[PDB]
């Protein structure tokens, strides 16, 4: 039950998503409501986490792949949902398995930006 | 065949017809936004025109009290395609129908549905070229137009319609007194203590001159004017939107219609042609009739 | 496909589209050397100030002619459109390769520079009913040259 | 946009046309006339399986001691029959059929659509959300 009703609420989502993509791209983004803003930032974590790499790449895109487990993928798509992980930046999302995954690249991109950052300062 | 290529022919000008409106769509749309600025900078113009022309009054008296003629300049687009702000606007002046109405419609679209409906109440009308920006000069035109028609007007009621927000777009009026009558009620205001709001209003321009007031007069029915035409321009763009949206949704229809039946018609068209080749090669083995076979039956 | 119907913006990707769909226009087979090089130019942006009308005529004095030979302005050493047996060269070596790419650009520059000072200037000069026609008759034929 | 009476009753009945599996006769006209006597327009459109699943299988009325027909009640499937012979309307069952679906309809908007109007926290959207989910795939 849990599974459909996450399948569910994704296919809604998207769906919404698209309707709001059309709003702004005739309105504006500033048109949207505080709802619709948090929709549309979650829609596009949504899209940009149903990508993944594949282990059969590796050699090609050089980067690891992963295998999602059924459950892990459910708990990570209904925490999104929720808004948990409405902090997270959302290229976290962009080819990556699982929710763990998210969180790690996460805190490199965090690390990388606090380093280039205190380069900065320096200069 | 014929009717399949017919069939093509109809979806790839129903496409190019999608096409063409979707272009109109981006171009309208690119208006509205540019011209979508006006909304940051408008309502504030208009706050001592309301003091001069803003009168609670029934719909009724106003109208059966007056004998000299009730000017109408009702604001009409030039262009077809916005929507239902023309049908309104002339649904509005059909209910005020009446033996003093005289009308001085704006745009091509309202000279044409008043010049037939009303022949005997139309005297001319105002066109603009949708080239520069709505501006005093066009406003003080139509006035100064208005009044030659009728100089002896009891008011001068200007229909146009108000642009909410980008779906709501309502139907507003400006009416616009003689200067006898506003000079009378501009009198009973100061000196009585009914219209408290415009007391300190009406004494202050009775201190002053009297061409320094008819001045005043002309120039604030020129800004309702300008303001009137202006949200009706906006309006006019959104409203078009929607008939765009509209016609883009029909012509989608009509496409998946024709496709449909494009696809239907190229398979009954393939089975009716092997079905005939099939049946003339039937016909023609029919009539093959097998021949003695001349073998020795016996050895065997 | 969303500026049927109105008047057109001239960025940067149109005003390079426009010069690659008029270089595909032509009648006889291109050398390797010709088409890529002509492409290349009109990659980097060297077409942008040439107009639509004379991408052919431009192509056709890059390809068969030297501008900065015949002014005695070019100072390359090897990279000239003449030397026909460059082409291997360019295909074992890429365009975008310090060893032909200075030389490359220096060329296309010196070539686009001298175009537009002395043969666009004179064409956007023509008033005549006989000039007229023989700019008309020299695109034409550029156009079915090159 | 006007909703009129018409308009509010069709948006209940097409939303209790939502079946999975075959109703009981007398679940089924039971809930068809609580919905086309208005025992519905206060119910918001996305609560009208939740009331018609407390409506069959719970009752508010028992449940806080309010109840005072002495036979009608959706527990007894006995009277699917009585209903099958004369009507819905007969002045034998149309007094407490009209008793009881006036309890119930009071008893949920007091305190089942009160609750679910005041849920803002992300987890009790969840939670209402898979009842909702619950309920319209179980009468
Ligand atoms: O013969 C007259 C008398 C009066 N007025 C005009 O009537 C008005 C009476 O105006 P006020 O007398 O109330 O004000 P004020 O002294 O501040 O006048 P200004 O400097 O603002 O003008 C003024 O605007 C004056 O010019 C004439 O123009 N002619």
């Amino acid at each position: 039950v849990d599974h459909y009703n996450v399948a569910q609420d994704v296919v809604q989502m998207l769906t919404k998503y698209r309707e709001l993509q059309d709003i702004i791209a005739v309105l504006g983004i500033d048109e949207l409501s505080e709802e619709d803003k948090l929709i549309v930032d979650r829609a596009r974590k949504l899209v940009k986490f149903l990508s993944q790499p594949f282990q059969v790449a590796e050699v090609f895109t050089g980067m690891t792949g992963h295998y999602v487990q059924l459950d892990d993928t459910i708990d990570s798509f209904s925490g999104l949902l929720m808004g948990t992980y409405d902090q997270v930046p959302e290229m976290a999302f962009y080819m990556v398995g699982g929710i763990n995954s998210v969180l790690e690249k996460a805190k490199k991109m965090a690390e990388e930006a606090a380093e280039l950052e205190k380069m900065r300062r320096a200069r | 065949s014929g009717k399949l290529r017919l069939y093509k022919e109809k979806l790839e000008g129903y496409n190019r017809f999608y096409s063409i409106v979707k272009t109109i769509k981006m171009v309208t749309l690119a208006k509205y936004r540019a011209a979508q600025g006006r909304i940051r900078t408008r309502d504030f113009s208009l706050r001592y025109t309301e003091l001069a022309f803003s009168k609670p009054q029934a719909s009724r008296d106003a109208v059966v009290a007056a004998k000299n003629a009730l000017v109408y300049i009702p604001i009409t687009t030039n262009r077809g395609s916005c929507g239902a702000l023309n049908s309104n606007i002339v649904r509005c002046i059909d209910s005020v129908v009446s033996s003093k109405m005289v009308l001085m419609p704006v745009g091509k679209r309202g000279i044409d549905s008043f010049s037939k409906l009303y022949p005997d109440e139309f005297r001319y009308g105002i066109i603009n070229d949708m080239k520069e920006s709505m501006h005093f000069g066009y406003a003080t035109f139509v006035i100064e137009n208005a009044y030659e028609v009728s100089k002896d007007a009891d008011r001068y009621q200007v229909i146009f319609n108000r642009f909410v927000s980008a779906g709501v777009q309502r139907n507003a009026v400006y009416n616009i007194p003689s200067y006898e009558k506003w000079k009378e009620d501009l009198a009973d205001a100061a000196s009585s203590d009914n219209q408290k709001n415009r007391y300190l209003f009406a004494n202050a321009l009775q201190n002053e001159e009297e061409q320094l007031i008819r001045d005043f007069f002309d120039f604030h029915a020129a800004l309702a004017v300008l303001n009137a035409v202006g949200e009706n321009e906006l309006s006019e763009q959104a409203a078009r939107l929607v008939a765009v949206e509209g016609q883009l949704t029909n012509i989608s229809s009509l496409q998946q219609r024709t496709s449909s039946l494009y696809n239907k018609t190229r398979q009954f068209g393939i089975t009716a042609a092997l079905i005939e080749i099939l049946s003339a090669m039937s016909s023609l083995e029919g009539n093959a009739m097998k021949g003695v076979r001349r073998n020795k039956f016996w050895e065997g | 496909a969303d500026s049927v119907g109105g008047q057109q913006v001239q960025t940067i990707p149109m005003i390079r589209g426009a010069r690659f769909v008029a270089l595909f226009n032509q009648k006889q087979p291109s050398y390797f050397m010709n088409a890529i090089v002509s492409l290349y130019a009109c990659l980097n942006g060297y077409l942008d100030d040439v107009k639509v009308q004379y991408v052919k005529f431009y192509e056709y004095l890059l390809v068969h002619r030297d501008l900065g030979i015949m002014y005695g302005t070019a100072k390359n050493k090897f990279f000239y459109m003449y030397v026909q047996e460059l082409n291997y060269l360019i295909r074992f070596f890429t365009l975008n390769s310090p060893i032909l790419h200075g030389e490359l650009e220096e060329m296309l520059k010196q070539h686009t520079h001298l175009f537009l000072q002395h043969y666009q200037s004179k064409m956007n000069a023509i008033k005549s009913e006989k000039d007229v026609k023989a700019l008309k008759n020299l695109l034409y034929s550029c156009k079915r040259a090159v």
